[PDB]
């Protein structure tokens, strides 16, 4: 019935070099079966982990899921969500400055 | 300042093959400290912030039994729900339940609540005179009657007033260090530009605890919403929430825009420029 | 602490 928000972002500053954390958060959905991928360089990161299912006072539902990176000048992060909402993935870009 | 113990269950059925996944969290405030997950290899009531693993075999065994007592009692709701709506055994359905208890800065009992939802919709819901009911349809009418049948609210009422209150207090003392201090918003502002005469200012604040604050944009001291946008909250997974708030503006006119900034953990609202 | 389960629905 409602499709994720999907906000890709680091735990902290992203300096090129420095270890990091990649988050995805996905929020706003219903139901809470969910498909979230963290990519690098289009592929999928294995070692992913997630926070346990809550949800909202509209019931709607959110996950944090995230890994750990290291951001560089070459090295594209994305996150890949899917769900029943979505006749396809949704692909959003890792960007520094949000 | 004031306080809150929230639980929070989801029972998702799995018409294939077995038993609903099932999962509940606790918190206090902001700070997830318990966990349950019916795919997860304890089987048990999990600890998950460091105040509250000091609690004893008693507390553990305590909390797993009415934990999967909940499990069971949303088990057969999802059976007797299928029905009332007249529903398929195929389809997937889901069961939420989410209770607790506000406590003033006295840590006095403020409010209380329990609310319920079939499929992601208000289904029934104890008022906020923790004696009655909002029932949302005809079938959660048929609920309502029998939990009035049941004196449901009478139980409800005196956990939340009791119990809930009190184990919160527990929590909020055991783990002060963190449960009772407040993370000030570590704020900056990032300059992007947009073409060669039009600049976005974003507004950060970082690393703060707990969730709650207030982002706004003021040009020439008056609040701006126009060619603004505002991200949700969201979690640094460190325990504690990043949110930012950005306007586009005509470049060499930066100064006109001030970022002001709003949290508990800030005894006066900071003010943001760009450098 | 968590509350007792209530009744079915
Ligand atoms: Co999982």
């Amino acid at each position: 019935q409602r499709t994720p928000k999907i906000q890709v972002y680091s735990r902290h500053p992203a300096e090129n070099g420095k270890s990091n954390f990649l988050n995805c958060y996905v929020s706003g959905f219903h139901p809470s079966d969910i498909e979230v991928d963290l990519l690098k360089n289009g592929e999928r990161i294995e070692k992913v982990e997630h926070s346990d299912l809550s949800f909202s006072k509209d019931w709607s539902f959110y996950l944090l899921y995230y890994t750990e990176f290291t951001p560089t000048e070459k090295d594209e992060y994305a996150c890949r969500v899917n769900h029943v909402t979505l006749s396809q993935p949704k692909i959003v870009k890792w960007d520094r400055d949000m | 300042g004031s306080h809150s113990m929230r639980y929070f269950f989801t029972s998702v059925s799995r018409p294939g093959r077995g038993e609903p996944r099932f999962i509940a969290v606790g918190y206090v405030d902001d700070t997830q400290f318990v966990r349950f997950d019916s795919d997860a290899a304890s089987q048990r009531m999990e600890p998950r912030a460091p105040w509250i693993e000091q609690e004893g075999p008693e507390y553990w065994d305590g909390e797993t039994r009415k934990v999967k007592a909940h499990s069971q009692t949303h088990r057969v709701d999802l059976g007797t729900l299928r029905g009332y709506y007249n529903q398929s055994e195929a389809g997937s359905h889901t069961v939420q339940r989410m209770y607790g208890c506000d406590v003033g800065s006295d840590w006095r009992f403020l409010r209380g609540y329990h609310q319920y939802a079939y499929d992601g919709k208000d289904y029934i819901a104890l008022k906020e005179d923790l004696r009655s009911w909002t029932a949302a349809d005809m079938a959660a009418q048929t609920t309502k009657h029998k939990w009035e049948a049941a004196h449901v609210a009478e139980q409800l009422r005196a956990y939340l007033e009791g119990t809930c209150v009190e184990w919160l207090r527990r929590y909020l003392e055991n783990g002060k260090e963190t449960l009772q201090r407040t993370d000030a918003p570590k704020t900056h502002m990032t300059h992007h530009a947009v073409s060669d005469h039009e600049a976005t200012l974003r507004c950060w604040a970082l690393s703060f605890y707990p969730a709650e604050i207030t982002l706004t944009w003021q040009r020439d001291g008056e609040d701006q919403t126009q060619d603004t946008e505002l991200v949700e909250t969201r979690p640094a997974g460190d325990g504690t929430f990043q949110k930012w708030a950005a306007v586009v503006v005509p470049s060499g006119q930066e100064q006109r825009y001030t970022c002001h900034v709003q949290h508990e953990g800030l005894p006066k609202p900071l003010t943001l420029r760009w450098e | 602490r968590v509350a007792s389960p209530t009744s079915g629905v």
